[PDB]
């Protein structure tokens, strides 16, 4: 919610897609969040693994 | 200077050194005061070998003294005329 | 018995709604569909108003 | 002679009740016929010991037992059961609370939080003014009245809502504020706070017009949204997002 | 059951065969439209006025039976039951004669059209008009008789226990035979209005 | 917009100053039940308003 | 009647969408009838053990809630002008929900029953009587998630 | 006929809407006769509460008015005109909550049938037997929910 | 769509990932459903033994683990201009979970209500009871193994 998604350029994800996308997989599909945002939560997934 | 709904209470198990003349009374105040439970003792024999058997059924018999009062004014032409002074007394009385 | 409530609902409820049509309001009338007389649907809608004050006051034989 | 004892019979049947259940619980307190200075143990307050005390000794002054009481806390191996000081404000929570299991030994009362938390679970179930405004005059029926029903049998008229006078009480206000915040009276939309959506002003006789973000709608979602075929999607959408962020 | 298990099959087969037809493109070629307009209304008329009569007749047969055999029994103890009850068995077959009316009166309706020529609106609206009036009448009348019949056994045990309980359950015979009467006419006012095979 | 940081600002000015002067008697239940209350108030506002915010869709309707 | 697009596609979605709702509602049903047995079976005997012992129904309400949640999120997919791959992804959705929440509901009443009438003899089978409720209800979450999968990329970047 | 309006797209819409009050009616028939044989059956030894247990055949005619209701506006969506797409979201519409009704009406007669025989013999009982009847409720309410959803998605948008 | 990657291929993919979760979720519930039945009549004597009698339960959740990985999988498998043989093929292993798993599931559940009874009396029936288990569960391992080497294949060297 809080970037203006269509100002700001980059592609706006699904209204609840990231998570699901994110099961798959560490290399997140497409539309990334934010810098990264897509990108460090392999950590936090990792951890909960571990 | 007493304890609120955060949590459970600060419990106590506190030892009743009751003398045995003055129990009727010491058991009847402490009653009133609706403060204290009394922890399970002395079960591990048949409700009928207590000690308190004879008090226990000729008070249970006045019960049914009473409640045989009750039917027989049921069926009669009349109601009760004091329920209001009663309760009000019993329900949250003081210490005396 | 019951029919107090209802008489004091159908009192307020159905007064603000009654002035509120006969505001114009948008999100009650005008629409393609709803009546486009806003003060004429007022109008009985308010003589419904009355006629619940009449029947709350008659309700009122509680005491 | 049945009218001379009907006023008294009423009262001496609750008087009578009392030593039925006092020789029952002095049974626990094994007290032996040859056996003297009775010895037992029951579950005080531990805040309480001293009131109790003092509260045993100005008896023991008031019948004249001239020999001392006194009482001493044990080893408490055995667990102690649960309390809860709870006033009639929240008495309903906590017992409805409780309903599922009695709390542990002396671990945080989930009652608390539930105060609250389950009015406004329920709230943001519920969402309308005009319901909730209707349960909420229902619940000031009994919270007013709460003197007069409580020496009235509950009976089928009022039944578990005998305690629920201030859960049902507080679960209204919470729907009013949901209300303010989902924006519906009943099921109908209102419009005090500022326009929100301004959809094109020009419009043909039957167009499909769409709608320009000309702001943010302060309080609750835009009133402008009501009526229209995206309105479903929008508001389920928001919704669903509340729900799991709230949960 | 193997009955079960076979409708199964004819399910899963039709639905298979319907899916793919669909997705072939072909959904238009299991045309309902075009089977019910190629298939001669002869078929349908002729259906019609044989399953009403038939339809009455199982009905009727049914309920005389079922009332029957009941009334045979209660009359063991008491035969005084027999000549007065007989009236149920009438009451339970004067449906039978209301599928003759109707099949008589369909009857009056067939003919030959012209060759392929009037196979068009007014012989297919008589065609279809006759098959499901005939099914109308004679599906009423069949459920009627079942009730008929059903109420005329109660009436056989009531009545050997009292006779006033006849009369008074006789009420429910005839509550039960004003379906049928209403059967026959629906199925007239819906069949009549349809010409002949022009 | 985005104010909403400054209305959790607001809120919890007053939370803490409803945690400070809590009422005489029974001090705990006020105490939890108040601030809590303020606290989910503030949140379900948050969501009512941050998905108004910046609106990927818009209200469509054929309707006057 | 686009190839990709043909004019029959929405009745997949529209079957898909309701199925969503009717195989739940089928489950559900079927566990509170079961639960609701147990339930006047119990509290005949043990009043009041009653609103304790609600929680089955509750667990059984949870294959509607699911149904209702996957049907309003397939329906808000559906379009006049939706592909053919759409309507397939709702209808595989819905169907596997439904039935999920179906298999669900008949392990909710079935062992909402067993677990009431164990519990109304011996005190502490119903936390058992809980998680095995809970085990009943994460399958139909199970289903659900496949759902929303599907219903995710229904409409992911589809000609 | 259009392509995208076919002739016979007044099929879908059609059965949908009977459906709609077919599968309901069938729910509240089952619900009311479960209910109303437990009521008679077990109220007769003794009768006072028999005003009391009326409740579930309540809840059997508030499924049958969800019927009618669901049933009503679908008729005030028919038309001759209408798309094909139009009659698909109908007829799913009427089907769910026909079939959702149905269950409701299933759990309605077997809840209602013990919930009456408890009550009867033990009065505490009866609220718990409102909830439940209130939850069997729910389902049907679950299921207008998502047909009037879809019969008011099936209209805006259409050509 | 040509007619090497179909306008209706992904019918069968949708299909069969629906019904893997389907199946599976079937007999898991079955299998939960009948052993927690078993439970209840067992605790209701040895209630101290039901963390361990617990097993079967699980074995289901875990025959559920299996329906939903190889359904998200093959999931995650689909695509609009998917080949033929792709759904074809994904279509075969949501089948084969989901019916191995179905299969094992029967197994689980008559095995654990059995030798939960059993065990009620005898101890040392306990470990016979879950290598049982696990000699039931290989079947759903083996549906498992067979789904995921099937989606391996579902599109490598595709067209």
């Amino acid at each position: 919610w809080a970037v203006d998604w269509v100002k700001d350029g980059k592609p706006a994800p699904g209204l609840l897609n990231m998570l699901i996308n994110m099961f798959l997989s560490p290399g997140t599909i497409d539309d990334e969040l934010y810098p990264h945002q897509a990108k460090v939560q392999v950590f936090l997934l990792l951890m909960a693994l571990v | 200077k007493e304890e609120a709904i955060f949590r459970s209470a600060e419990m106590a198990l506190v030892q009743f050194y009751i003398p045995q003349e003055i129990s009727r009374d010491s058991a009847y105040t402490l009653g009133q005061l609706g403060l204290v439970q009394f922890r399970d003792l002395n079960s591990k024999v048949r409700a009928f070998q207590r000690t308190f058997v004879n008090e226990i059924r000729r008070l249970d018999n006045v019960e049914r003294q009473y409640r045989y009062f009750y039917s027989l004014l049921k069926k009669h032409d009349i109601k009760l005329y004091e329920g209001d002074t009663d309760k009000y007394l019993d329900g949250s009385g003081e210490l005396y | 018995w019951c029919c107090t409530v209802l008489s004091a609902f159908g009192v307020v409820i159905l007064s603000v709604i009654a002035h509120l049509f006969n505001t114009n309001h948008e999100s009650f009338v005008g629409s393609i569909n709803d009546p486009e007389d806003g003060p004429a649907v007022a109008h009985t809608v308010y003589l419904a108003a009355l006629v619940y004050l009449v029947f709350f006051v008659f309700c009122g034989f509680q005491v | 002679e049945l009218y001379a004892i009907a006023k008294e019979l009423d009262s001496w049947f609750q008087d009578v009740t009392r030593e039925k259940a006092i020789f029952e619980i002095l049974n626990k307190s094994n007290y032996d016929t040859n056996r003297k200075i009775l010895i037992a143990e029951g579950w005080i307050p531990r805040d309480e010991l001293a009131t109790l005390q003092a509260r045993l000794g100005e008896m023991i002054a008031r019948l004249g037992i001239d020999v001392p009481s006194i009482i001493q806390v044990l080893d408490t191996n055995h667990t102690p059961p649960t309390f809860h000081r709870t006033n009639k404000f929240t008495a309903g929570f906590q017992s409805i609370c409780d309903c599922y299991g009695i709390a542990q030994y002396r671990e945080i009362n989930a009652g608390l939080p539930t105060i609250v938390t389950f009015p406004f679970m329920f709230a943001i179930m519920f969402g309308d003014m005009g319901h909730g405004f209707l349960m909420t005059l229902a619940a000031l029926s009994l919270v007013l009245n709460e003197k007069k029903i409580n020496k009235m049998k509950r009976g089928e008229i009022f039944d578990m809502a005998f305690t629920g006078r201030y859960i049902i009480l507080l679960m209204g206000v919470f729907s009013m504020y949901t209300g303010f915040l989902y924006n519906d009276i009943f099921s109908k939309t209102m419009t005090i706070f500022k326009s929100g959506w301004k959809w094109p002003d020009h419009w043909k006789k039957g167009e499909s017009i769409t709608a320009t973000s000309v702001g943010t709608y302060p309080i609750g979602l835009d009133w402008a949204w009501h009526g229209t075929e995206n309105a479903l999607l929008f508001s389920n959408s928001y919704k669903m997002k509340l729900s799991i962020l709230m949960g | 059951s193997f009955s079960h298990f076979l409708y199964y099959l004819v399910l899963i087969v039709v639905i298979v065969y319907g899916l793919y037809k669909l997705f072939t493109g072909h959904g238009s070629d299991i045309n309902f439209g075009k089977f019910l307009l190629r298939t001669s209304p002869y078929m349908w008329a002729n259906l019609g006025i044989a399953l009403c009569v038939g339809l009455s007749v199982v009905g009727a047969a049914w309920g005389i039976f079922i009332t029957g055999s009941s009334m045979i029994g209660a009359g063991v103890r008491a035969p005084r039951i027999t000549t007065k009850n007989l009236i149920s068995i009438i009451f339970c077959e004067v449906v039978a004669i209301y599928g003759l009316i109707i099949a008589i009166v369909f009857s009056s309706k067939l003919t030959v059209a012209t060759a392929e020529n009037m196979y068009s609106k007014s012989n297919l609206y008589t065609g279809y008009s006759l098959f499901w009036a005939g099914i109308t009448v004679g599906a009423s009348n069949l459920i009627c008789g079942i009730a008929v019949g059903i109420t005329g056994a109660t009436a056989a045990i009531s009545d050997a226990a009292d006779s006033a309980l006849f009369v008074k359950i006789l009420v429910i015979e005839i509550f039960g035979s004003i379906l049928g009467l209403l059967g026959l006419i629906v199925g007239l006012l819906m069949a009549g209005k349809a010409s002949e095979f022009q | 917009f985005y104010t909403v940081v400054g209305v959790f600002i607001v809120v919890s000015a007053m939370s803490v100053l409803f945690w400070i002067m809590a009422p005489k008697n029974n001090q705990a239940v006020w105490r939890s039940t108040v601030i809590l209350t303020l606290a989910m108030m503030f949140l379900m506002w948050a969501i009512t308003f941050l998905c108004q915010l910046h609106p990927l869709v818009a209200p469509r309707r054929s309707d006057l | 009647m686009t190839e990709l697009c043909p004019v029959y596609a929405p009745f997949f979605g529209a079957i898909g969408c309701a199925s969503a709702i009717i195989f739940t509602s089928l489950g559900a049903a079927y566990g509170t009838a079961k639960s609701g047995v147990g339930i006047c079976a119990t509290c005949v005997l043990r009043p009041d053990l009653l609103f304790k012992n609600i929680v089955p129904v509750i667990m059984a309400g949870i294959i509607a809630i699911y149904g209702l949640v996957v049907s309003v999120l397939v329906c808000y997919s559906l379009g006049q002008k939706q592909a053919l791959y759409t309507g397939f992804i709702q209808l595989g959705a819905g169907l596997s929900v439904g039935l999920s929440g179906l298999a669900a509901g008949f392990a909710i009443g079935i062992v909402g029953d067993a677990g009431v009438r164990g519990s109304s003899q011996q005190p502490r089978l119903f936390v058992g009587m809980i998680l095995i409720l809970i085990f009943a209800e994460v399958l139909g979450l199970y289903g659900l998630i496949v759902a929303l999968l599907l219903n995710s990329r229904a409409t992911q970047d589809v000609v």
